[PDB]
RNA sequence: AUUAUUGCUCUUCAACGAGGAAUUCCUAGUAAGCGCAAGUCAUCAGCUUGCGUUGAUUACGUCCCUGCCCUUUGUACACACC
RNA sequence: GGUGAAAUUCUUGGAUUUAUUGAAGACUAACUACUGCGAAAGCAUUUGCCAAGGACGUUUUCAUUAAUCAAGAACGAAAGUUAGGGGAUCGAAGAUGAUCAGAUACCGUCGUAGUCUUAACCAUAAACUAUGCCGACUAGGGAUCGGGUGGUGUUUUUUUAAUGACCCACUCGGCACCUUACGAGAAAUCAAAGUCUUUGGGUUCUGGGGGGAGUAUGGUCGCAAGGCUGAAACUUAAAGGAAUUG
């Protein structure tokens, strides 16, 4: 896929992760 | 009705894009030292007489 | 010599405009533009189509009185394309071979300084 | 590999110009990248000269043509308008024609 | 089944006092009625005729001039000036590439108090012999110009009303004055006045219109 | 020899009044009209392969349509756009 | 009206067109170029004010005061965020008309945020010449920008000048192009990418097969979006560059 959009893959992805290791505070 | 006899001086070349037509430069025998060129439908050779139906018109290219 | 008007041509794509007033500009006469005169809407711009509202825009002009005229031709202009359409060209010739009168035409197609960032967006229209 | 020394167009000593838009399909591009056509044509035609003159008063006139600026967008510019295009070394060629 | 062609009232349009002509042409109203005549309701308005059709000569054959109406009397109508414009083939000429464009203005009042801002617009030329392609100025050489000519062009205006103004730009004088100080400077051709145009007129003053009347 | 190989005689006397959109072939002893020999064959040519007879009109051109070649150009294809 | 073609759409509400005149916000057309300037981002209407700069000129002044730079710091397109203003235009979102087997798109209509500005953030772009800076040396050519020098050059006439523009030759420093290549390179090409196995002028920075991955983790900056710093296990014989023929 377009490395752009690889990037924003990743990005979501990166959120995501940051969201759910939260809730573990 | 005004009829105008012209004599053929040289053949030009084939215009039309299907190409069955030809550009020619004629001298009208009445009145001479004039010359246009008009576009043909038959077959034409140098020293043919064209009968143009109207005297002073003319084309160049066509499609 | 003659009774003097405007005639003021404005030849865009996908129509042509033209409409005779009097010279002041505020009381005008007889438009019939292009799009009157055949419909296959995408006819209405044509060489053809202007014609035949040249000769029915000529009729009125003798018919009221205007025997002569003064043409502004016109394009879209502003931010749009700027070029004289198809039928503007026909419709000056068939506005002369009608027998009228012209003289002294010019461009009135708007120009800008240039500025109001033109449609389509930066990628441009694409097909 | 670069296919170009002058990269896309005409630009060094400068690295920002300002973008027009393509008179065709209104697509932006930097002004030094253009490839622009000055057109000249006369506001009559072909054959709406003699029809001119002859119903028009005033002794022959003026004929005063119109006069624009042409931009164009390269993608336009291979469409219709010049481009063509060429072999390694006829690109190099900057002369008009 | 109506044509306000049968209905209309027509009209005759009579230029001011000089150029050469004040025969012009012809206009459309309405009868005039009790509750909105023809008289009061348009009038006025504004006729944009070339010069070169008012004086005849075609030297003139750029230059359009704007007529407006003031006052009317027996199917007669006389006019005024509402300002003066250039044709667009002729500045799309004028504008050539390889060289200097260089523009200038001011906003400017007169004795009978007329205020109007008039432009001008003057092109470098290469000069004879002159090997370089294209001959630009040196933008100190634009500023001097720029003042010069709004220096020259302060001092023309406010100058007996529009009326001697009209005397003065007709036959180019200012003109000649621009190229006179600026060739101590600039080659420079062209060089004309191109737009002026009108913001605020006086009051109307029925006295004065009629002096350029007979 | 019935589902009738072919031939002959009498009788029966259909559609078809020049064929919509489309589309084939062709430049001189050619096109088209016309029959004949040979192949096949015990019998069966409305087929084909050749043959001669009668014998035109119209081009003698172009790139518009269609087909294919050629450069130029791009390619991440080389089992090569299946 | 709009398009390849159409349709949604607008039209007794006189649309589209014309005319006179007014308002608002944005932009700076043509002139505009292998042309200018700035550290880079970037910078094009006028005029006034405010401070700043390179090149040049220089028989002025100081006299090694410098080169380059981890840390650290100023500026930093577009978008984006906070709070006012502004909100013409074009227009992420969304809603529609169409096209399609489908069409969450391309084309068309409406149009929220936005686009502009103030006060604050954010620090990223193919932020590109994909090419560190200072110094030296090595080769030919005609244009052009700025400064300067040379003139019984041309043109401007007034009375010859003085000027101003222009011509020719030189010289510094510019942005670039042309031809060569001694030389270099894997080649494409390159007055540097040259003066390298005949390998050393000074100095800064980065890379060490491909994926995994700019991911995980810690730190730190941020209102947020995110920025900076930044691994491993495991997997794999290629991935990749330039050029040749198909
Ligand atoms: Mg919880
Ligand atoms: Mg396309
Ligand atoms: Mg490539
Ligand atoms: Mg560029
Ligand atoms: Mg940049
Ligand atoms: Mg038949
Ligand atoms: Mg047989
Ligand atoms: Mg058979
Ligand atoms: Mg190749
Ligand atoms: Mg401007
Ligand atoms: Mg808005
Ligand atoms: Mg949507
Ligand atoms: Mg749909
Ligand atoms: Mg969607
Ligand atoms: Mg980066
Ligand atoms: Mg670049
Ligand atoms: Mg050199
Ligand atoms: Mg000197
Ligand atoms: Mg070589
Ligand atoms: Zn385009």
């Amino acid at each position: 896929m377009r490395a752009k959009w690889r990037k924003k893959r990743t990005r979501r992805l990166k959120r995501k992760r940051r969201k759910v290791r939260a809730r573990s505070k | 009705t005004p009829v105008t006899l012209a004599k053929v001086i040289k053949v030009l070349g084939r215009t039309g894009s299907r190409g069955g037509v030809t550009q020619v430069r004629v001298e009208f025998l009445e009145d001479t030292s004039r010359t246009i060129v008009r576009n043909v439908k038959g077959p034409v050779r140098e020293n043919d007489i064209l009968v143009l139906m109207e005297s002073e018109r003319e084309a160049r290219r066509l499609r | 010599s003659q009774v003097f008007g405007v005639a003021r041509i404005y030849a865009s794509f996908n129509d042509t405009f033209v409409h005779v007033t009097d010279l002041s500009g505020k009381e005008t006469i007889a438009r019939v533009t292009g799009g009157m005169k055949v419909k296959a809407d995408r006819d209405e711009s044509s060489p053809y189509a202007a014609m035949l509202a040249a000769q029915d825009v000529a009729a009125k002009c003798k018919e009221v009185g205007i025997t002569a005229v003064h043409v502004k031709i016109r394009a879209t202009g502003g931010t749009r394309t700027k070029t004289p359409g198809p039928g503007g060209q026909a419709a000056l010739r068939a506005l002369a071979r009608s027998g009228l009168r012209i003289g002294r035409i010019e461009d009135v197609t708007p120009v800008p300084s240039d500025s109001t960032r033109k449609k389509g967006g930066r990628r441009g229209r694409r097909l | 590999p670069k296919k170009r020394a002058s990269n896309g167009r005409n630009k060094k000593g400068r690295g920002h110009v300002k973008p027009v838009r393509c008179v065709n399909c209104s697509k932006s591009i930097p002004k030094d990248k253009a490839i622009k056509r000055m057109a000249i044509r006369n506001i009559v035609e072909a054959a709406a000269v003699r029809d001119l003159s002859e119903a028009s008063v005033y002794p022959e006139y003026a004929l005063p043509k119109t006069y624009n600026k042409l931009h164009y967008c390269v993608s336009c510019a291979i469409h219709a308008r010049i481009v063509r295009v060429r072999s390694r070394e006829d690109r190099k060629n900057r002369a008009p024609p | 089944v109506v044509d306000p062609f049968t209905r209309k009232e027509w009209f005759d349009i009579k230029a001011p006092s000089t150029f050469e002509n004040r025969n012009v042409g012809k206009t459309l109203v309405n009868k005039s009625t009790g509750l909105k005549s023809a008289s009061d309701a348009l009038k006025g308005r504004v006729v944009e005729v070339c010069l070169a059709d008012l004086q005849g000569s075609e030297d003139h054959s750029f230059r359009k001039i704007k007529l407006r109406v003031d006052e009317v009397q027996g199917k007669n109508l006389l006019t005024n000036f509402h300002g003066m414009d250039f044709t667009t083939d002729k500045l799309r000429s004028m504008v050539r590439k390889w060289q200097t464009l260089i523009e200038a203005n001011v906003t400017v009042k007169t004795s009978d108090d007329y205020v109007l801002r008039i432009f001008a617009i003057a092109f470098t030329r290469k000069q004879a012999n002159q090997v370089k392609r294209h001959s630009y100025a040196q933008s100190s050489h634009i500023r001097a110009i720029r003042k010069v000519i709004s220096e020259i062009l302060t001092k023309e205006v406010q100058g007996s009303t529009l009326a001697q103004l009209t005397s003065k730009l007709i036959p180019e004088v200012i003109n000649k004055e621009i190229e006179n100080a600026t060739k101590d400077i600039f080659p420079l051709q062209n060089i004309h006045v191109r737009k002026v145009k009108l913001l605020k007129q006086p009051k109307f003053d029925v006295g004065a219109l009629m002096a350029l009347h007979g």
